[PDB]
């Protein structure tokens, strides 16, 4: 019973359709595309985990500029933005800083003045002086 | 031109590379937790 | 006095308002934008809202794709809970660190539950003839953003 | 009267906490460009090529502008002008112009 | 160490584990000591009853509230 | 691969569920055998389940064909008029009624990579940034160093 | 980040900690019916 | 025709030449709103033509479909009917005049107030871009503005 | 905010042309700040594909 391999077209196929846009040899020879897609794929799920990393360094970037256009730093902006409990994520806060200068406006006016009453709180040093905007409300 | 002779952290002439004060704050941090700990397991 | 270079701390001098007085004024604030959301003088309004472990930012008439699946049928109407901020063109309100119910309502209706183009996942150690791949299918959830509805209960 | 950022720049934020103590309301309206703030509007029309004997020609006298240069020193023009390098305008072989999509998605 | 720590019931990071304050668990704590952080249990409201004992949660300052999130 | 394959934008159907929610599955083509064991599961199906799913879906036409056939299919027809065709081929009454109500879900578009996740109209709600949006203006708008 | 600040107010260092940004239901029906409860 | 042959119109029309050229098309999607007001009643008819045509309009602009040509022409006849003088073109900002590619933004001022502005490549397409933003905003056709009620009166 | 599409897209991917004295200055610090508005990193609509930079005149 001589076993001959009937489908090796297919098997082929299979594998070159994933190099057609390649360079070279590669998108041709099944010797040296079947190293080429298996490094395409490996690179894949790389950038697959390196692709949140790289988004999230541009809206921080975004942040940055946003904040800077107000005279305000980054490091402060988003640390007095969560002492006044307002949990929006560096992609929401990105979002507000192109599409709604008003809205980020208000907010880095709020962190502003947030910083300024941590500031008062830790020159005066006393306990019955408490400011607006830096009281902490519970869970209701 | 300033060559380290051999590996870089292996040899007997090793990289020089210092102490940061960022890793002093973390030091100090990390006995301070444990301190905290030892205290906690002594009664 | 001797003014010299760090006789003084290089930054402006801040002076915080009264507490009554910013108490005051604080309210008049709040006076104004419910009388201005009573009277409806808001044209559209944006909603920052958490949704399915995320946050987005959608208007009226958005469209919006969610990862996993939801146990609702196509067609549903659903009202968002977890609304973190509102904006219009003239005011804006942020939760601590969320809004209130009564205050905010956003409701979407779901479109389509498909499933997610084929994304491979391929592990590869050299010389180890160690290959791995895998090919992943999420099923998601497109959600249209039909209307953002406030109330002038604001205190 | 208190603001902690200038109200100059396109908005005047005006922050307010609710009595409950559990929202922040922020009214901000838009700041419009004062009238002494802006300089009237430049008009430049000036028509050097008409000639008193013959209007059809000179109206050919202001059409009839022509200029080639060669790919290197048009080259050079063309990056003095738009303040880039030299390498954006040289051309493309068939393999990368092959491949651009002819139908890209468009989003809006 | 890593023995201890198995034992220990800290495989997984970050994740608090209830111990009793005897010498005998205070002994591979002292072993450990150095890769822990060792806080003790606080109970503002009282133990947890059977009728609350789904309805309860640990604060990270280190309480176990007995009523989370009424209603 | 990203860059291997196609892609889109986040859109809808003639915005669908804007107005009012529109199921995107028109029609749906059974294509079994009668007596091929591959067949079995579209038989088990087409005898318990495809009238409920049919009264459970109006809108969609089903037709159901019995031929000689030895790999059974089913054929889904979409309002864009996109064509989507499955292997029903030794398949269980539960796979067959989970891709059915898959089928019957999803709206016809291709299945590729969407670039964004969001798709807005118009998201420039009170403006957009431009890099005059936070710089004052001066009295007569002069240049740094222009002298009036 | 901010974590130092959560853990001194009482609150979980991370925000997805036993918040009410991760406790409560994130969506209703339009109806007002409850939804079925989330696996997490 | 987009709405039509999305509802699968064209699949059902009955003419020959199958691609149904638009106007045939136009005119069985006209017959079965017909069909549907004779049958229906006049409020479920409107609501299937807010549903269905109304939707087409998402996005869009107003001067994209209406296709002026005198922007402040039109802008200037719209003020005298409102009992306006005239609008003065003033500009406001500005970055590079003698480069390739300038960047003007005009502003409208109908006695010394702001009334809109709009930015443009050259001087004219500022003025012309801020007329148009004047004339959407007297129109009430702005992006800003409240969207189209969906629901079930 | 209610401008035409290519208006809109013009007014933010303008270029623009700032001033900077380096009567007194530090090379380094006035070379941060140029660095910045050249690459662009002073605009929240910043990407590194875009042709985003502007122009910095330093007398
Ligand atoms: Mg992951
Ligand atoms: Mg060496
Ligand atoms: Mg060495
Ligand atoms: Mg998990």
């Amino acid at each position: 019973l001589r076993s001959r391999v009937t489908d090796r077209y297919w098997r082929v196929q299979e594998v070159l359709k994933h190099a057609r846009h390649f360079r070279g040899r590669k998108n041709r020879c099944y010797r040296l595309a079947v190293r080429a897609v298996t490094r395409a794929f490996v690179k894949c799920t790389r950038a697959r985990r390196l692709k949140k990393r790289s988004l999230r360094t541009l809206w921080i970037n975004r942040i940055t500029a946003a904040s800077q256009e107000h005279g305000l730093k980054y490091p402060a902006f988003i640390i007095n933005l969560i002492k006044c409990q307002v949990e929006l994520n560096r992609k929401v806060l990105a979002d507000l800083a192109i599409y709604e200068p008003k809205t980020f406006k208000s907010l880095a006016a709020l962190a502003k003045r947030r910083r300024e009453e941590g500031f008062a709180a830790a020159l005066g040093d006393g306990k019955e002086p408490d400011g607006i905007f830096s009281r902490v409300v519970q869970h209701r | 031109r300033n060559r380290i002779p051999g590996r870089q952290w292996i040899g007997k002439h090793r990289r020089p590379r210092p102490v940061s004060a960022q890793a002093k704050q973390n030091m100090i941090r990390r006995l301070e937790t444990e301190a905290e700990n030892q205290y906690w397991l002594s009664r | 006095v001797p003014k010299t270079s760090l006789g003084s701390p290089p930054w402006p001098d801040i002076v915080l308002p009264d507490p009554v007085e910013e108490t005051r004024h604080h309210a008049e604030v709040v006076g104004q934008v419910n009388e201005l959301i009573a009277a409806g003088r808001y044209g559209r309004l944006f909603a920052v809202v958490h949704f399915a472990g995320h946050q987005w930012k959608v208007t009226a008439e958005d469209l919006i794709l969610i990862e996993n699946e939801l146990d609702v049928a196509c067609g549903e109407r659903i009202r968002l809970e977890k609304v973190l901020l509102v904006g219009a063109d003239n005011f804006t309100l942020l939760g601590k660190p969320l809004l209130g119910k009564e205050l905010v309502r956003v409701e979407a209706t779901v479109i389509e539950k498909t499933e997610s183009w084929p994304k491979i996942n391929m592990k590869f150690q050299k010389r180890k003839n160690y290959q791995r791949k895998r090919i992943t299918v999420n099923p998601q959830t497109v959600l249209r953003i039909n209307s953002i509805e406030i109330a002038p209960c604001l205190c | 009267t208190y603001s902690s950022l200038p109200d100059d720049y396109n908005c005047k934020v005006e922050l307010a906490l609710t009595s409950d103590g559990r929202t922040i309301v922020c009214y901000h309206p838009s700041v419009d460009i004062p009238y002494e703030h802006t300089k009237p509007i430049p008009r430049p029309d000036p028509v050097h090529n008409i000639e008193e004997t013959h209007d059809l020609v000179l109206k050919t006298r202001l059409e009839e502008k022509g200029e080639h240069l060669e790919q290197g020193p048009m080259i050079e023009q063309l990056s003095k002008m738009f303040f880039t390098t030299k390498h954006r305008w040289y051309p493309r072989g068939q393999y990368h112009r092959r491949r651009r999509k002819p139908n890209p998605p468009k989003d809006r | 160490e890593k023995d201890i720590i198995k034992m220990l019931g800290l495989e997984k990071a970050h994740t608090p584990q209830v111990h009793k304050n005897i010498p005998s668990v205070n002994a591979k704590l002292k072993v450990v000591k150095h890769l822990i952080r060792i806080k003790p249990l606080k109970l503002p409201q009282g133990l947890p009853t059977e009728e609350d004992m789904a309805n309860t949660c640990l604060k990270s300052n280190g309480e176990l509230v007995v009523r989370w999130l009424l209603n | 691969t990203a860059r291997g394959t196609a892609s889109r934008f986040l859109t809808s159907v003639l915005h669908n569920g804007l107005g009012r929610y529109v199921q995107q599955l028109q029609r749906l083509s059974f294509s079994l055998s009668r007596d091929a064991p591959s067949s079995r599961g579209a038989r088990e199906f087409v005898e318990r389940e495809v009238t409920d799913f049919a009264r459970r879906n109006p809108g969609v036409v089903i037709y159901v064909n019995p031929r000689p056939c030895c790999v059974p299919r089913v054929v889904a027809e979409y309002l864009n008029g996109a064509v989507r065709e499955e292997s029903i081929h030794c398949k269980s009454v539960e796979e067959i009624a989970a891709l059915v109500q898959k089928l019957a879900d999803q709206s016809g578009l291709d299945v590729i990579r969407i670039r964004k996740p969001f798709h807005t109209d118009s998201p420039s709600i009170q403006g957009q940034w431009h890099p005059f949006t936070n710089k004052p203006t001066t009295l007569g708008g002069l240049r740094p160093r222009e002298v009036q | 980040a901010g974590s130092q600040w959560r853990l001194q107010q009482g609150f979980a260092a991370n925000p997805s900690g036993y918040g009410p940004l991760t406790e409560l239901p994130d969506w209703s029906y339009a109806d007002g019916r409850p939804a079925p409860p989330m696996k997490g | 025709c987009h709405v039509a042959r999305n509802l699968a119109v064209e699949q059902l029309a009955l003419s020959a030449e199958f691609p149904v050229p638009p106007p045939v098309l136009r005119q069985t999607f006209f017959a079965v709103i017909g069909a549907l007001l004779q049958s229906s009643g006049p409020e479920r008819t409107a609501l299937f033509i807010r549903d269905f045509l109304i939707t087409q309009m998402t996005g869009k602009e107003l001067f994209e479909m209406w296709t002026i040509t005198n922007p402040m022409g039109l802008l200037v006849e719209e003020l005298k009917k409102r009992k306006i003088s005239a609008p003065e073109s003033r500009l406001t900002r500005q970055s590079g005049s003698t480069t390739a590619l300038p960047v003007y933004f005009v502003g409208l001022y109908c006695d010394r107030k702001l009334i809109a502005e709009g930015p443009g490549e050259t001087v004219l397409v500022a003025e012309e871009e801020a007329a148009r933003v004047a004339l959407r905003k007297l129109f009430g056709f702005t992006e800003n503005r409240r969207p189209w009620d969906y629901s079930k009166p | 905010s209610s401008f035409s599409k290519a208006p809109q897209q013009w007014a933010t991917f303008a270029r623009v042309w700032y001033l900077l004295d380096g009567k007194m200055q530090p090379p380094g610090k006035l070379a941060a700040m140029a660095s910045v508005k050249l690459q662009g990193l002073h605009k929240p609509v910043y990407h590194q594909l875009s042709d985003c930079g502007d122009h910095v005149v330093i007398m």
